């Protein structure tokens, strides 16, 4: 996987130069940037079990059929299981907030995802309707204003939603 | 492509769970440092013309048979002093890109695996990029934490060459 | 158990490989933030008696059955509330552990390794401890830095219960 | 194993207890000399093969017999086994210094390494005259003035000294 | 699933075994038995409305603060004692299978397969169903060797929740 | 893999209902005929090494291209391959009588034969021919009258055949 | 292992001879039996977490130091595995009275768990003081006239405490 | 070794359970089968003089080369025939543990194990034991549960000689 | 298949290494033998319908009750006699290969492999095929290496028999 | 794998026949001739590093592209990897010459080779010029008159390149 | 100690076979060069004075700097010259034990194992040796098998130290 | 594991000699007996079954109880263990004559055997008479002067014998 400092040293390597100042400048920008991105991690990841339950309750609301004798999400053991996933790319998230690129979410995560996903006949349109509501959910968390010094946190929070729509679209 | 922020998720994959305090202090060190590592990244590439020349000079000075013994690994010609100048240069570059990423990764991954390999086949000297290491690291110019960055890295080679 | 410190070597230890860059940065991140932990430690110990007795009351308070059912796994008895006054006070002592060390580290080791099948068996709601717990983080009265660390693992602890 | 600040939170939980003062005040102060603790660690390890290199050297020119044929560190496969133990207990012993507790380095190193010098019939003697010859030269290293911004790191220099003495004694 | 039928075929497949006479006696067992568990099955499924709905009142009655607080996971409304009643309705229904198959196969694996995770997450009191079972048991109305079966599904179960 | 019971306890829960009561009278129809089912399993298990024996005889003499240099069956370690994948259909055969379900029959041996023959070489259409001949010998030493107390068997029978006949054309 | 009927064929096989009628008869009264070993194991299996969950509430009611602080099931982890310990012990035990031999208990579970707890500094003492109070609410349950068809199963209510003994002995 | 009651209990080792009404249904199968099975080992054992001598003969019988030739493996001395008839004797003793024990096991342990590199190294032909089991099959005189499951005993055996 | 050279290649394959001084050794000592091998080779093809016929008879007369007795795995009829023909002339052949490869290797994947399994089910005693391979040590007529070689295979295939 | 002797058997054990003349005369002169065989594999092994080490720079002089940052074979860990298969395939062909025979060239080196390369993206055209580079500089070492008994050694001149040609068309 | 013998046996023994034709034919070879290795040893250590004098003289020759550069790694002292003429002495006597072997197992064992860490520890140039090496092959006076095999052992180092 | 070549070695190595004069020629005289030392590994090897077979049932027929009932040699299971014994002992002095040394005997037989058959309860003493036996019919064997070349192989024989006597020892 890359960082957002390690994806750009690949790309200047790739030329062998070393980086543009654009380049340099593009990185100063994170780097002044970082605390805000800190408290996005922190506060994803502080709420985390409830972006899962929340977003699962509501998806079985507005789709009762996957909790329908019948499954998918029917039995306990898939249930847990669907549970598990809502987690797992929650979490794969938070990395990629962390590490300041998608890489590790994509290579380690929604990778093959689809597939996956469509030779056991989980219904992976479902799954992001999943993934939206975590994401909602998460950035309304991210732009809360109490307890944190004010600022403007406009960037991290697009960045922040671009990878859960990575995750959306993965297996859509 | 080692560096606080792979290694804390790396960790945390392979463990399953999610960042903590831990990670976020680790993403504090690595920002407290990011400015510096990558004023002397900015540093060292605008002065790399010296630095390399100057470096493959010392090298030439201190072991003048390099430069006067004919051989496919050595500098004696004109060709054999271009490939030394950016064998050079890639060291040079490759440390820089380790001050961009905060880690030894770059260095790692583009540089030492493999190193001692391509050094016994094409019958290169260790000691030689020792002493251009050494020249790079004494004329730097560099201070504080951008200096104490650079030279933990020139230093980790000199460790791989010896 | 788990702290900044603790993994850094244990990385460099699995790779067999000495500190570099990247670690350091670690122990300076560590370092940046231990003087909050410190004194949210020691600020939570000074106000033990009233966070772990006013805590308790939230529970009772928001759940009285706990004190009017009978049962072994009740306060409804002052065996119970003994019981229940001294499981909270275990949390906070635990919670100010996390914060000398930087890390989950205590937390996992003490309480948390077992906590799941501790409540079962003895049949104590999970969502008790989750109240305490939202009693002491709205209680605390920790700001800074020393705020949003104690409330990550009060946070972490919250959702390991959920 | 433990850290400065888990060894210190392990006594207190013996005793189901917070810490003291004398406990948090102690472990303030460390953390206030940080950034030598840090200092040191670099400069070990920025001259980690020459002080292997130079003590092995100095250890046979000392004891020649451990280099005549039919020695120890006669092989060639056995002087790289040699120097590669020295590079160990460094390697290990500037992980004490950097976690604050030695545990580390009697926990995964040091322990029962007496025990296997015995029934290999390595010179454990000899091993730990190569150690002590290593402090000697890292605490050189450690205590140079030039380079760095003044000040008195004395504290942390005895606390690597006694690092390596329990290491010298942990084979001899 | 675990069956005495499965289990057999289980263990002499992974000796590369041909059936002999000792699983011949593991059927005899399951025969001997299939009987009564069919009827025990027969029993609670056309007592099935009452059974659910005179268990789901016991726990509203054991724990009345499940039908006056509210709560997205308490029955404090009418979607709530539906869900409630459902999941009742689950654990008899699943408990007729393993009367059926002659093990707890069916169970472990519609049912306690992930059931400490789903209690879990959604804040469900294993009391609660713990309760629900012994109401069952006791309103069975159930004799003899399809009183024993049916008894040690449900108790295996109750065991499961604690 | 299924048995009977489970197997149709399957078909109940995808549908959230108890058994049909119906359904109950089908499990209590094979459990009164218990005995004759655990006998055709004793029957055939006492006999295997023969059934195995004598198919295999019969089929290489009607296709001698089997036992000639270069046939498929001509080595000593494919004779005894060939041989152990007759005995494999004829157990796994009885696991299907004895559980009542050929599942564990399909999951374990027949589900990818058909391909792995192929690759190989294997005359796939000479196995079946040789697991038929295996059929009629088992059918016969389970209707044999003689040492058993009498009654209709037939119905376990057809049952018994169904499973043979599947190894059958699972090969082909 | 063993089991009631084989433990005894191992020791006539040792002296090359069939079982005597005695031997012989003395297995076929366990057989009359049986039916009261099996409720005694469904009794304790009916049972076992609230065997286990009362015998830990009355141990440390007994060992006060057992949970305060600094001791062997204080924390979390020590006390879940100090249950773990129990159910396992009782689990084992029931297999004892299943097979009728004591072999399963003493091989799989209780032979070195002395050295076991020692060397983990865990108090066998303690440990054995459980067991006894496991024995003690089992031997009650299975001798409880409540809800059986009435008779004496004093035989093999000894027989459940043999092992229980056992376990206790083992332990400390 | 194998039998009802030592399987049931492996397995559920194994798998780390509790017994349950599984292997409750195995016990009452074994159980029921015990009766039957001690009736036979009694009865073979009351008649092994008659059956050893009758079967040693059958064998001498359809193969008399090995009562006629010499050589360390026949018996066409009176050493060869006492080892013959010993034999033989094992074969039948360890029937009546199989019966015994319901399983398998003891001829698993004592006999199978090692068979077929002793009938080698030792010249013996497998045949002249099938032979002699199909006397003791032919001439024990059971009847119902005892025969059947005898039976499968020795059929068992010329299975694995064959 | 076992010959000299393919051992040594696949013993230098599995240590990732280049042949050396060894395996150069081993050609050497291939190469004396192989000469001596194609000629033994050579000599048995052109007599086989004497060395077969001969074997066959050799075995017929040690063994009279395997033409005089009826079954299928004894040579009491024309095809039985067929049979036994062709298999003693399927080891001749077998053996010549060993030879001309200088190696077990194609008595090894031919023959040897699965042999024991094969004299079980069809029930030929090995003693059968001990005797046809003694009558053809005894008649082939080698010579010197020639001998010795051909001679360590039929002792291979009889210590493989017994 | 075959050597050239085993090669031939299986010819003749398929066909069930023993070997013929030509097959027998053919194998005799191999024999004959197999101190040529011994000389051209130690000749090939003598000069292994060399043969390897110029064969990859002319290869890098003529396709700088290699090199150059970017390329394939331009990291350091890939200049190691490039020199390794280069290091294998010599291996291998020298294996092929020792036996006699290609399979071991063919089934443990080159099988699937050509695939990997694809989905790694290691220019396979490159890596087949770098092998017939290797033969050229191996075909005149062993055809070196010098320091040798004199003969013609041109049948296994022309056997090892075509176990050069095989390799180069393998990964193209 | 890879050799001829020994791994024969370890291959034989790794397969749990008996030695055969195979490994017999190893021996063979093994033998019939070990009359030439073991003659090539005692020359070679009879003209030991003259070939490690010599080698190193070849060697300071083609290196000049080695004998006036100042440093540990150099012979511009006696004791560097000594250590020098030391350690092609190793290389030389090794190389006799290969021969007395019929293998690189000695080599393998005393000598390269570890090599290329020593030579960068002590920063030792390959190419030095490498010509110490080539200088032992030219002055040898063997010829034929000696001559081939001893060669064989010098260009093995003479690869591995490039 | 050591050859009688590489025994020599390792000794001179340890010394950091070359080979003396007299050690060399002593060399010289076993490869010049090499043929003698190949014929005696070919004829026990070519009689191992049988040579095995016999000293097995003398052994039994001298002592009866070793195979009576409750004799170590009276399970099937385990005669088949006492004729595995008797087949890897001299099959190990195969190898010791094959190489020269006694390493690979003491090394991956004898070498704890004494102890493991003290462990198990197995009659030492009955072995060691077992190998004595196979000492013997080896010897003899060996020594038959028929079918070979006319020589003095006694130096060989000797040799032999001291490998079997060394096993016997290593047990009694
Ligand atoms: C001893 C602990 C107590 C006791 C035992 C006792 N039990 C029985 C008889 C039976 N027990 C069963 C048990 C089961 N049948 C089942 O289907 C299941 C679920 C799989 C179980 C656990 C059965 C079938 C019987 C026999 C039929 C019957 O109801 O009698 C007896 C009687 C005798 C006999 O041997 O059969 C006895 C004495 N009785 C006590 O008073 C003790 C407290």
């Amino acid at each position: 996987t890359f960082d957002a400092f390690t994806k750009v040293v690949a790309q200047a390597d790739a030329r062998g130069e070393f980086l543009s100042d654009a380049q340099l400048d593009a990185l100063s920008r994170l780097v002044a940037e970082g605390n805000k991105r800190i408290d996005t991690v922190n506060r994803i990841t502080g709420n985390a079990s409830s972006i899962v339950a929340n977003a699962a309750r509501a998806l079985f609301a507005e789709q009762p059929s996957l909790i329908a004798p019948g499954g998918n999400a029917y039995t306990n053991r898939r249930m847990a299981a669907c549970l598990r996933d809502m987690e797992i790319i929650l979490r794969y998230v938070t990395y990629a907030v962390f590490t300041g690129d998608a890489s590790i979410l994509d290579d380690r995560c929604l990778n093959g995802l689809r597939e996956t996903y469509l030779a056991l006949g989980v219904p992976g349109a479902s799954v992001a309707e999943g993934v939206r509501k975590m994401k909602d959910a998460a950035v309304a968390i991210v732009s809360d204003r109490n307890g944190i010094t004010q600022g403007d946190c406009s960037a991290i929070i697009s960045e922040l939603g671009s990878y859960f729509d990575k995750a959306a679209a993965a297996v859509a | 492509s080692k560096t606080p922020l792979t290694e804390a998720v790396a960790a945390a994959d392979s463990q399953g769970r999610f960042l903590s305090s831990t990670e976020l202090q680790v993403a504090f060190g690595r920002f407290r440092q990011a400015a510096s590592g990558l004023a002397a990244a900015k540093a060292l590439a605008n002065n790399a013309d010296s630095l390399v020349n100057g470096a493959a000079n010392a090298v030439y000075s201190k072991f003048p048979y390099t430069t006067s013994t004919p051989g496919n690994n050595f500098a004696s010609t004109p060709e054999g002093k271009a490939k030394c100048a950016r064998d050079i240069g890639y060291y040079l570059r490759i440390v820089t890109y380790a001050l961009v990423a905060g880690g030894t990764g770059p260095i790692d991954e583009y540089l030492l695996a493999g190193l001692d390999e391509i050094n016994k086949t094409f019958d290169l000297a260790p000691s030689w990029y020792v002493e251009a290491l050494k020249y790079i690291k004494a004329n730097h110019g560099l201070s504080g934490d951008s200096r104490d960055e650079a030279n933990s890295y020139i230093d980790y080679l000199i460790n791989a060459l010896s």
